[PDB]
DNA sequence: TAACAGCTCTAACAGGAATA
RNA sequence: AUUCCUGUUAGAGCUGUUAAC
DNA sequence: TAACAGCTCTAACAGGAATA
RNA sequence: AUUCCUGUUAGAGCUGUUAAC
């Protein structure tokens, strides 16, 4: 069974689903595994008799692990990761002292090293929002308890071996959600973790599992068999009428490395008439992340704790401009709402198709797709005939900043509109390089008075500079002053970015003048750049950057006209 | 290269030092071409057995002592390697010896701790005319932070009549060993030091 | 009676709370 | 014990399974012979690949 | 030490991988004396430029990754460090690199 | 193993961060770090956070 | 103390468990492929013998 | 999955030297 | 590659917005 | 410093090849 | 000296216990 079909099956019927999580989820909860516990026990045992410093040598080192394992093999102990080893080393270290064994197992799996990850939190959310009612576990540490307490804010009813029969009653009276540990909490005398204790099953917990088999279907994750008592309990649960109404979904991180016991149990279950399926869904964490993703109408209150990254942190406010102040190149566009034109097409259209129609027709208007057009209707009639046009109406953009941030098409459209507006009534030529727009001093009109201030900006030692011309050592390359103008969405504001550049008349032959572009820009220091930026502000706006609110409209003689207003003074902020 | 002829003549004279120096001068044609070859294969014929071993002199020992400061390995081959019946035994021996002398590492201790240095001190007898001379030298087999592992020996030094290093000499050789270990591991202390001496440690030596 | 090594193990498992009478 | 046992296996000059002594002891003995024969070696330390 | 003359043949063949392998293999004479030195100054003549940098390859990174597990620091020197106009620039950079690679901080 | 994009998944980010603070603990005799700064040239996805 | 964990550097520098000159590591229990040595135990803890006194060294 | 928009990055080259 | 990051020429990666399949 | 006892090791030779 | 360390023949160094100088 492929994983996607399993996800669809689980989502279809998620209200009746027991979970079974034994020692596999704890690997990802920040607490040591079975092998880690074994290696820790070996470390204590070796350091104790052979008097060696405990903290001097670590445990996850390869050399120390090999040395300790060689020592263990020297005394005839089991060789390597073999059965009857974990219980063997426990009973060796603690020499049949179940109180000390319990205390050590509590300390190793204590509730201070546990850091809940997405898997346990998602399962606890499923428990609270009441899709899964029974979560059986062969695991001692309170990972699911802590996750439920963190998410729901309510105490979770954990069941164990002390009470034993408490869980069965809860099932009968429908006191969901129930979280019955088949091997019980470590806070109590009986832990049932050694191999001799792992051959028997508690009668009442066995009956509870048998009764829960009929009510729900089982999904077991992070479980690799190797336990005889749980395997025989599951086999007995199979051997009864309508054993699983929703099928036993045994999930493993890897089907290839799954033990043969799981596969033969699945085959036996299939032979007994149930629809048990073995699937691979990767790790438990990824499985539960996907399951939560497919969950519909998850409450916001619990989802604010399930996925803490989903909520937006670091909303640290910025201080006031009170009390040297950098002067950036950002002109704030205080326009909040604009009007655009919409055309309805009888057939679906593609943004590429509209772009090629722009290239062919070359109208005196702007258009984009989302089809929002800015300009005159007759231009659109030239682009689109009456047959393909259903209606032409109006569009209002109440929040320009949110609109451009949401859709990049709106960003490009508004950038092109403001660029056309700024260069509508001025002699400065408008070109494009890649996806950016450049306002460049024209070659013929370089002697204009409105450029003279710019001529002062580039001048050396206060004399008259040059604005346009030919490269010193180029055959045909022509150069001019220019400004790259862009639209930047910052927070909830829109700004115009101006950057002084040296435009080259041939587009593809810019690199041949690189040295010149370098040479002309070697000494454009803070004062010179300040002067050039002021001159460009004056050219583009017509007013000096003091207390100005110049307003510019694109296509003023058109029915659909966009009227922007940009402060003539660039952004500044005095130091604190 | 060819062994210079006078060596054969000095073979009759029974002068071990002269024979070793003549062999070194024979190999002197290989001093300039050190880059071309990695391992030299000096062969000592059975006819030179008269100077192979005699009181106070060891031919292979003298040859290697003369060639080591020149930094060129030799794998001396005598008639024994040819004689020896089982060919695979000698072939394994020479192949491993040559590969390790070139600069390679045929094998390394699996999962060896890089923070432990295993020192080993031994000694040798020189039968002086008036008394005895005890030559004590140390060796280290530590494993550096890299993947390869090191194995370096050095003298413990002016005159010793007993094989027990005093306070000064033992602390000096151990400080030199500590500096040697520090140089490989960026400067980290050895967390555990093993010392294997052939004789008991004195109270001052500990 | 108990071997000193098991006494060491028990002391080390819980040494945060154990007295010392001299 | 384990350190010495492992050390008796990294003698490349030896073409058999192990030795009687750790390689530290045998190489210290070999260099002791070398130094005893030639007194003008005491200044410098040498690698095992030279005298092996 | 002296690089093998086969390095020149490989460089003429324009094979970066084999050139890096040969440069590393030239280090055995120093590896017999790894305790002797702290930092190795590997020089590359301009004639090897054809293998310095081309697509899907970089000689400097290959050399660094090949000699990193061997624990010996290496200060690669190109002809640029020689022909840089100023001298205190190169001297300060090389000296601080040498001190950092031999010891540290 | 293979990455088609420069954004680490949940498991890979967790593994790298685990190796990082384990290295810090080894260099700090087990003491937990109190401030962690993860600088990335690209934006952290939801999985990385 | 040689098996107490997570101790600050200053404390370990201060104590360092001094130094162990008279090494004495416990022999393990008898336990239970045995090896048979050639040594025969002698349990005669004391014996009686004679002394002669001489007028000259 | 196929285009299209923006934001940002690296991958190869080239390249000159600290307010003149 | 003693260094530095300034540009050029390209491609990807993410987001999106449509059309689907 | 001259014997004596034991423990232990190296110095020179010689010497065969791993359950027969 | 491809190696291994089993024997033989000797001597030295450590400890001790005496005799003293
Ligand atoms: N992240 C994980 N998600 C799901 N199952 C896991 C995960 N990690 C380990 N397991 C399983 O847990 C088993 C180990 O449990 P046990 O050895 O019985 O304590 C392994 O055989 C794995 O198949
Ligand atoms: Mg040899």
């Amino acid at each position: 069974l492929t994983d996607n079909e399993f996800y669809q099956h689980y989502l279809q019927n998620s209200q009746h689903m027991m979970w079974f999580l034994g020692a596999g989820t704890s690997r990802s909860a920040g607490l040591p595994t079975a092998s880690d516990i074994i290696w820790d026990l070996k470390h204590r045992y070796y350091c104790l008799h052979e008097n060696q410093d405990y903290q001097k040598h670590d445990i996850n080192n390869h050399a120390i692990k090999s040395k300790i394992q060689s020592y263990m093999d020297s005394k005839g102990f089991p060789l390597q990761w073999s059965p009857e080893e974990y219980s063997f080393y426990f009973e060796l270290v603690f020499r049949d002292d179940y109180e000390a064994q319990r205390k050590y197992l509590l300390e190793a799996l204590a509730s201070r090293k546990v850091s809940l990850n997405i898997g346990h939190r998602v399962l606890a959310a499923l428990l609270e929002m009441n899709q899964t009612k029974v979560v059986f576990t062969t695991n001692f540490d309170d990972v699911i308890e802590t996750a439920f307490s963190d998410i729901s804010g309510k105490h979770l009813s954990v069941y164990h071996l002390e009470g034993s029969y408490a869980a069965l009653s809860a099932l009968n009276t429908e006191a969901f959600p129930i979280y019955a540990k088949i091997h019980g909490d470590f806070r109590y005398q009986k832990i049932k973790n050694l191999t001799p204790d792992l051959q028997t099953n508690d009668r009442e917990i066995h009956k509870c599992f048998l009764a829960a088999a009929i009510r729900f279907g089982l999904v077991v994750s992070g479980y690799s068999g190797r336990d005889e008592n749980v395997m025989t309990m599951l086999r007995a649960a199979i051997d009864q009428n309508n054993a699983f109404p929703h099928g036993l979904y045994w999930t493993v991180p890897s089907i290839s490395k799954s033990e043969p016991a799981v596969q033969d149990l699945i085959t036996y279950a299939q032979g007994k008439g149930v629809r048990a399926y073995l699937v691979e869904t990767g790790t438990f964490d990824e499985m539960l992340s996907k399951i939560w993703r497919q969950v519909k109408d998850k409450p916001a209150a619990i989802d604010a704790k399930v996925r803490t990254a989903r909520v937006c942190p670091v909303s640290i406010p910025l201080p006031g401009p009170g009390k040297p102040a950098l002067r950036t190149n950002a002109l704030p566009v205080v326009t909040q709402s604009i009007r655009c034109g919409v055309v309805t097409l009888a057939s679906p259209i593609t943004f590429s198709e509209l772009k090629e129609r722009i290239s062919q027709k070359s109208p005196k208007a702007l258009l984009t797709y989302t089809v929002l057009f800015l300009g005159g209707e007759p231009e659109i009639r030239k682009i689109f005939s009456n047959d393909e046009i259903n209606s032409i109406g109006q569009y209002y953009i109440d929040e320009i900043a949110q609109s451009v941030a949401a859709s990049t098409f709106l960003k490009s459209f508004v950038e092109e509109a403001i660029l056309t507006a700024l260069l509508r009534e001025k002699p400065i030529l408008h070109r494009v390089r890649h996806r950016t727009h450049y306002a460049v001093i024209p070659n013929a009109s370089a002697k204009d008075d409105r450029f003279l201030d710019l001529r002062k900006a580039v001048g050396f030692k206060g004399d008259l500079g040059y604005i346009t011309g030919n490269v010193t050592n180029a055959k045909e390359l022509s150069w001019a002053e220019a400004v790259s103008i862009r639209l930047e969405e910052r927070g909830g504001k829109l700004w115009i970015m101006l950057k002084p550049e040296i435009w080259i008349k041939p587009l593809d032959r810019r690199e041949e003048a690189t040295d010149f572009i370098r040479s002309r820009r070697r000494y454009r220091f803070n004062q010179c750049s300040y002067q050039i930026l002021d001159a460009w502000i004056k050219i583009l706006f017509g007013s000096i950057g003091g207390g100005g609110t110049v307003n510019i409209s694109c296509f003023p003689d058109a029915e659909f006209k966009a009227e922007f207003e940009i402060g003539t003074r660039t952004a500044f902020s005095l130091g604190v | 290269c060819l062994a210079l002829d006078e060596c054969h003549g000095v073979a009759a004279n029974g002068n071990g030092l002269a024979l070793a120096d003549k062999i070194v001068q024979s190999m002197s044609g290989l001093f300039r071409q050190k880059h071309a070859f990695d391992v030299l294969l000096v062969y000592l014929p059975a006819s030179w057995k008269k100077c192979f071993e005699y009181d106070g002199f060891d031919l292979h020992d003298r040859i290697k002592a003369k060639v080591a400061p020149l930094n060129l390995p030799i794998q001396i081959i005598n008639d024994t390697a040819l004689t020896r019946q089982c060919r695979a035994n000698v072939m394994w021996g020479v192949s491993v010896a040559l590969y390790a002398k070139a600069g390679g590492i045929p094998w390394k201790l699996a999962d060896w701790d890089k923070d432990e240095a295993y020192i080993g001190l031994s000694y040798a007898i020189k039968k002086n005319a008036e008394g005895q001379e005890y030559t004590t030298c140390c060796s280290q087999v530590f494993d550096p932070d890299g993947t390869g592992f090191e194995f370096v020996a050095y003298d413990t030094r002016d005159r010793k009549g007993n094989p027990y290093l005093s306070y000064q000499e033992m602390q000096s050789v151990l400080s030199k060993s500590l500096h040697l270990y520090q140089s490989s591991h960026n400067g980290r202390m050895p967390r555990k030091i093993f010392i294997h001496k052939t004789t008991h440690f004195t109270e001052d030596e500990i | 009676v108990l071997t000193d090594n098991e006494f060491y193990q028990h002391y080390l498992q819980n040494s945060q709370h154990m007295m010392w009478f001299l | 014990c384990s350190s010495i046992l492992a050390l008796t296996k990294v003698d490349w000059n030896n073409n058999t399974l192990y030795k009687k002594l750790p390689v530290t002891l045998v190489y210290s003995q070999v260099f002791a012979d070398v130094v005893k024969q030639t007194p003008e070696i005491v200044n410098e330390i040498y690698d095992y690949r030279f005298f092996m």
